């Protein structure tokens, strides 16, 4: 993990959608987080705030915020890419932007979190390709036609049966000393 | 006397899957509250072992996952073993994505009577030429290691040998992450091996070692040279990530005036290069510590 | 129709099934659970629960207590063991009323596989001789044999 939740946010004091990598507690962790986020703490601007060693990572994208959270150190850029990246992905994933579309393609969207990121690891590239992996496959089909068919033959037949029946060193020395 | 639970039931017929989808969403929302009162279980039960609807299964499944399962019925609703056999098959499924997806789920999953021969089952699935599937096992296993590590007991080595068989960086990266959590030692042995090779390689896996090494010294040291030999190589350092860590780890390790200088430089340039201010501040903070 | 294959499945009770379904054989671990197939005839598509009569699974089938429409009893005709005992159980099916909504078939399977009883011998023995408020013609299979089955069945859906 490098993120116990990704929650995609809309301005509302409320985060439009979320997923809980790990359950234990109740929303109050998440619920409390939601509250704080909605409040924004009046704070003016800035796309990042970490407070109390918790990264609250966000990106306004419009009236929307996409949010990630973490507490101990990270390499920034990567991160950014993601926020941004989210901001690339959605109109594809759930269709454009307005909660509803997403409301219909919730399943798709959550699926995307997992898919995209396996526990804080940047899994791939290529969205379409990303579609590919599941509920879009190939193997299963290959297998099915042949198999189904084979069985079918047995069945058909059955129908009848039925039917009828240097450098290092510089350092090293210095140090060594 | 009658209820809309039933109203949903006919819809499902009416559409098939489609209607059911709707039902899932509703159910979901209903579920979302907590809320539901049972009975549809039966329906679900009835149609689903004989039905496909993959997506739906995925919805279903997930639903099961998020929702409880040690349900006041048991534990299980009590069928947690029987239905699974199809699923086990799916899990068996020659069909690799399908297994992988399951696996993904499975990493989320943790339902034991079902697991046991699925332990066998999984083992087979590891062999499948797909790194996606195999990788998925790495999470899954991780999931075991806390829940019922023991379930499998021979693993840390088994993995470690596995690594030997292995060569997909993605999977490797993972492999490390888990491996040290099981036991560092194996990683280390390998570490010894890898020492020269590292430089050639992709970062992500490299990172993970940096954490590990840290904890052990405060507890105890005497280990250096072998490391050093490498470490110096690491004093190439060049990705912004690498560099970011690389100076950071160094300080962790050392603070010799020479050390002080080395890291310092890295920063200074970095900064200079640097653009995201947020970042800039951060290092200060470290610095502030320093 | 809901058609029921019970007894402990893994014996090739399941074989019996897999043989129907793909032509194949038990290439599963011996199977406690629901095994499902739909077989279409009179286009009543018979949904077969091949379910082990192993402990829980026998014990617990209440959601499957609903209303029957077809009976296969898949038989170890080398079993001549749990059948009296079975008879003793079987009564409670008899004592079920859902259970009286099927014109059926007991299938004697596993004939080659060791031997079998008098078609009659069994008939009393499971307590089978005694019915009528459901039809009750008898049909032997084996699990490496069985034909004319379908005569049995023919009458049966067309009851």
């Amino acid at each position: 993990m490098v993120l116990l939740a990704a929650a995609v946010c809309t301005k509302a004091g409320k985060a439009i959608v979320s997923r809980q990598f790990v359950e234990m507690t109740r929303t109050r962790i998440e619920g409390l987080l939601a509250a704080f986020p909605k409040l924004m703490n009046t704070g003016k601007q800035h796309t990042f705030v970490e407070t109390e060693s918790v990264r609250y990572v966000y990106q306004p994208m419009e009236k929307l915020y996409m949010v990630l959270i973490t507490t101990k150190n990270s390499n920034i850029l990567e991160d950014l890419e993601t926020l941004r990246l989210f901001s690339r992905v959605i109109p594809e994933y759930c269709r454009a932007l307005e909660e509803n579309e997403i409301s219909e393609h919730c399943f798709d969207l959550i699926f995307a979190f997992d898919e995209i990121v396996a526990l804080g690891y940047r899994e791939n590239v290529n969205l379409a390709q990303i579609r590919t992996f599941t509920e879009m496959d190939s193997h299963e089909e290959k297998v099915f036609r042949a198999v189904r068919e084979t069985q079918e033959r047995e069945a058909k037949a059955e129908m009848r049966r039925k039917a009828k029946e240097k450098e290092v060193d510089n350092f090293v020395d210095k140090l060594k000393s | 006397e009658p209820p809309s639970e039933i109203s949903l039931k006919n819809d499902l017929e009416k559409g098939d899957v489609k209607s059911k989808t709707e039902a899932l969403k509703k159910v979901i929302i209903m579920i979302l509250n907590g809320e539901k009162l049972p009975g549809l279980l039966m329906t679900i039960i009835r149609f689903v072992l004989p039905l496909q609807d993959h997506t739906i299964k995925k919805l279903l499944l997930v639903f099961w996952e998020i929702v409880p399962k040690t349900t006041p019925d048991g534990r299980l609703l009590h069928e947690m073993i029987l239905v699974c056999d199809a699923y086990r098959k799916d899990l068996q499924h020659p069909n690799e994505f399908i297994r992988g997806s399951t696996l993904r789920f499975l990493c989320k999953l943790k339902e034991a009577e079902l697991l046991e021969p699925l332990m066998p089952a999984i083992r087979a699935c590891l062999e499948h030429r797909h790194s996606y599937v195999r990788r998925n096992a790495v999470l899954a296993i991780y999931t075991i290691y806390r829940n019922f590590e023991h379930l499998i007991p021979d693993a840390p080595e088994l993995i470690h040998d596995f690594l030997v068989n292995e060569k997909d960086a993605s999977c490797k990266r993972n492999a490390f992450m888990m491996l040290i959590h099981a036991d560092q030692d194996r990683a280390l042995d390998y570490l010894s091996t890898c020492i020269d090779q590292v430089q050639t390689f992709g970062d992500i896996l490299q990172l993970v070692i940096v954490e590990l090494i840290y904890k052990v010294c405060h507890a105890n040291p005497s280990e250096r040279a072998r490391f050093i030999r490498c470490i110096y190589n690491l004093l190439q350092s060049s990705s912004p990530a690498v560099k970011y860590e690389a100076a950071g780890t160094l300080v962790t390790l050392s603070s010799a005036p020479t050390a002080i200088k080395a890291a310092a430089q890295c920063y200074i340039d970095l900064i200079i290069k640097e653009s995201d201010n947020n970042v800039k501040l951060i290092v200060l903070d470290r610095l502030v510590e320093l | 129709m809901r058609i029921l294959m019970v007894g402990l499945d893994g014996a090739g009770k399941t074989t019996v099934l897999y043989k129907l379904k793909l032509g194949e054989v038990i290439t599963t671990i011996p199977t406690i659970g629901f095994n499902v197939e739909t077989v279409q005839y009179k286009n009543i598509s018979f949904t077969v629960w091949d379910v082990g009569g192993q402990d829980r699974i026998r014990s617990l089938w209440r959601h499957y207590y609903r209303n029957t429409e077809g009976v296969i009893f898949v038989v170890d005709s080398n079993d001549r063991s749990r059948i009296g005992e079975a008879r003793e159980v079987m009564q409670r099916m008899l004592n079920e009323d859902e259970l009286r909504n099927a014109a059926w078939l007991v299938f004697a399977n596993k004939q080659d596989l060791p031997e079998a009883m008098s078609a009659a011998e069994i008939t009393e023995k499971l307590g089978l001789h005694s019915i009528r408020n459901r039809p009750w013609f008898i049909q032997a299979t084996c699990a490496t044999s069985g034909e004319g089955l379908y005569e049995g069945l023919e009458w049966l859906s067309n009851s």
